[PDB]
DNA sequence: TCGGATGTATATATCTGACACGTGCCTGGAGACTAGGGAGTAATCCCCTTGGCGGTTAAAACGCGGGGGACAGCGCGTACGTGCGTTTAAGCGGTGCTAGAGCTGTCTACGACCAATTGAGCGGCCTCGGCACCGGGATTCTCGA
DNA sequence: TCGAGAATCCCGGTGCCGAGGCCGCTCAATTGGTCGTAGACAGCTCTAGCACCGCTTAAACGCACGTACGCGCTGTCCCCCGCGTTTTAACCGCCAAGGGGATTACTCCCTAGTCTCCAGGCACGTGTCAGATATATACATCCGA
């Protein structure tokens, strides 16, 4: 049970959506990898500093809590999960 | 042998998005990609889904801030279309990098 | 080695629908629309022979251990052991209507095995009509794919569920067993089924358009429910590009593929296997099915019909027209000289 | 300018399961009493901020000419939306199960705390040389031929 | 492709004030001791996270196609730059004067801490209507002649 992909996952009309709840008229074609490239570099500092929780206070499983302060850190706060 | 002329779908899309409130990904593939990058840190993990949900949320609000500016700065240079060179402007300008 | 150009082609022979080299590659069966045995020679890129045999179109033919024995299936369950002589009909019996495979024992034209299309791989004696049905676990597939190795030990049995069983070819002995997932969201349907000339170095065609190497020797050495990880996992890279045909090399070296889409086909290796050459082709024509030749770069691409050959990497050069030429390739400035100015009696037959 | 073809609010009928509301009960907040120590408050002094006066010059201000950047119209053929038809895997139910989070009970090793010295770091005082500074000559990039 | 020439870039002599070092000393950090408890650890439970399975359909995906625009080109024109000439106030050194900010000594009253007591908040158990959802239907708008 290793995984190894899915990062293509993220749907191309899925990003269009995006974009134009963003207030979007008109794409290029070459944004899309860039895009992916932009979202995979973000998320890898929150998962980094949730799993320093998690080994910190002794557990195996990941809770919300870790990831609301991990987001705290960032300055990025977000309210309605405790 | 009904077309309408290019822009005007997009821009009642434009509408009704901005005017709804809801996830935009699907969650299995979102949360597949968490399981992925999650495993290389330490193996064996497990996650409550209000955290899966916490992380998909702020990626969305973070994506969506980012296009808004990079839109300002594709307006600036007098077009319409967005170059993956205006987002490495923004990124620049805004100190991330 | 490498085929690379135009080359033509032989378009003699209309409606072509498969295509088989002999045991030495040398020899050409096509079984057409009709179905006739048609016969090539390939020196002289000239038609050998043409046998009218029935209407239908033969799906599958193969030749023999000595490449003088043949077989072959039409729509009508028609399963004969054939000739290349006079070439007439042994056997025919009842069967479902579409045929898939038969497959004479690589050591054996006595053991032949029939793989109908929603039936289970039955094995038949060719000293008379006895059929020998081997056992299918899931009965809800009913689309295993089974081939017996290039020794002539065991049968790799597939379903499409991405299980694999390994039978003996009279005892069906379980020695291997598993099951594969990629990327992983669920198994996949295994498309096909192959096996090299050289050793058993071989690779498997699944639905998920990517293509993964493996080796036999691993496999019995894991045994049985081991996780056997591919040697190379081959796909395409910018598009899906769905495959139709996969095939080695002459000894399982190069790895060249057909595609189901464009008629722009791809080309790989076994140990690096890396996109060497994409051959391409009229988009507008339906690749149909692919052939590869041991000992020459033979492209033999059936598309409805025209039968259109590759084959290259022969550039031509000097030294061997005048030795005397020493071909540089940039400025050589040199001075050659430091200084510019018995009765063996050989046998001339000796074999 | 008119005319049809639309996606779009607009009116109404029905279920339902989150929201509002009674209920027992307890653990945490209120009421009195006590010290003792943090902080308010009156001198006080001397230092460091403000204020002023001439000199001088280096820098700011003001014209002048011009030629190189901003910019606006044209022209193309390229890349990307719109619509349709064809696959597939997300999604929605039902079941199992079990590692693991969570609460309870017991003790004990480990940090809070109180004299006591002592040496270690901090204020004060020379000094002497690394760098400030000036003259002077070799070098070298620019710009009209 | 060239020489003239105007900034630069080493080289060498002068001198000088600020690191660096030395010294003298008060205060705080260390030693040695007790002691009350945070937490370390063992044990039991039960509940969500995972795994699997079957069915569906909404959703993705490929593919022409037709068009509109991002970029290039070319001409324009004017305004910002390089330079010379003249004013002026920034600066530096210097002088005086006085308010305010550290500064210590001295009460004192305000909050930690204790104990007793008792009810407002909380988990729990209800019902029931606000809104979701389905259905017809005026109508607002957009592209084409």
């Amino acid at each position: 049970k290793v995984l190894r992909d899915n990062i293509q996952g993220i749907t191309k009309p899925a990003i269009r959506r995006l974009a134009r709840r963003g207030g979007v008229k008109r794409i290029s074609g070459l944004i899309y990898e860039e895009t992916r490239g932009v979202l995979k570099v973000f998320l890898e500092n929150v998962i980094r500093d949730a799993v320093t929780y998690t080994e910190h206070a002794k557990r195996k499983t990941v809770t919300a809590m870790d990831v609301v302060y991990a987001l705290k850190r960032q300055g990025r706060t977000l309210y309605g999960f405790g | 042998p009904h077309r309408y002329r290019p822009g005007t779908v997009a821009l009642r899309e434009i509408r009704r998005y901005q005017k709804s409130t809801e996830l935009l990904i699907r969650k299995l593939p979102f949360q597949r990609l968490v399981r992925e990058i999650a495993q290389d840190f330490k193996t064996d993990l497990r996650f409550q889904s209000s955290a899966v949900m916490a992380l998909q949320e702020a990626s969305e609000a973070y994506l969506v801030a980012l296009f808004e500016d990079t839109n300002l700065c594709a307006i600036h240079a007098k077009r319409v279309t967005i170059m993956p060179k205006d987002i490495q402007l923004a990124r620049r300008i805004r100190g991330e990098r | 080695n490498y085929p690379e150009e135009a080359d033509g082609t032989l378009d003699c022979i209309s409606m072509a629908l498969t295509c088989t080299f002999n045991r030495w590659g040398t020899l050409l069966a096509v079984g057409c629309n009709d179905g006739r045995i048609v016969i090539w020679d390939f020196l002289t890129r000239g038609i050998a022979k043409i046998i009218s045999a029935h209407i239908h179109p033969v799906c599958s033919l193969c030749w023999s251990r000595d490449g003088h024995k043949l077989v072959s299936a039409s729509t009508d369950n028609i399963v004969s052991q054939w000739d290349v002589l006079s070439g007439d009909c042994d056997q025919r019996f009842r069967f479902p209507s579409p045929i898939l495979k038969v497959q004479y024992h690589p050591r054996d034209q006595n053991k032949v095995l029939v793989c109908p299309m929603k039936s289970a791989p039955v094995m038949l004696t060719l000293s008379d009509s006895k059929h020998v049905v081997l056992p299918v676990d899931d009965d809800s597939d009913l689309n295993v794919v089974a081939s017996f190795d290039r020794r002539g030990e065991y049968i790799y049995t597939g379903n499409a569920k991405g299980k694999i069983l390994v039978l003996k070819t009279d005892s069906q002995d379980l020695v291997a067993s598993f099951r594969v997932t990629t990327g992983t969201s669920n198994t996949t349907a295994i498309k096909s089924i192959e096996f090299a000339r050289k050793g058993s170095c071989f690779l498997i065609n699944t639905a998920d358009r990517i293509i993964r190497v493996y080796d036999g020797r691993e496999i019995l050495t894991c045994g049985r429910d081991g996780e056997p990880e591919p040697m190379q996992k081959l796909q395409d890279l910018v598009n899906r590009t769905p495959w139709k045909k996969c095939c080695f090399s002459g000894d399982g070296e190069y790895i060249v593929a057909g595609s189901a889409r464009q008629h722009a086909l791809y080309i790989w290796e076994k140990s690096i296997g890396n996109l060497v050459k994409i051959l391409h082709g009229t988009r507008g024509e339906l690749l149909l099915d692919v052939a590869w030749h041991p000992v020459r770069p033979i492209i033999a691409s059936i598309s409805s019909g025209v039968v259109s050959i590759w084959a290259q990497n022969q550039v031509e050069n000097w030294s061997a027209f005048a030795p005397d030429f020493k071909e540089l390739d940039e400025n050589v400035e040199y001075e050659e000289r430091e200084s510019e100015f018995e009765d063996e009696e050989v046998d001339v037959t000796s074999v």
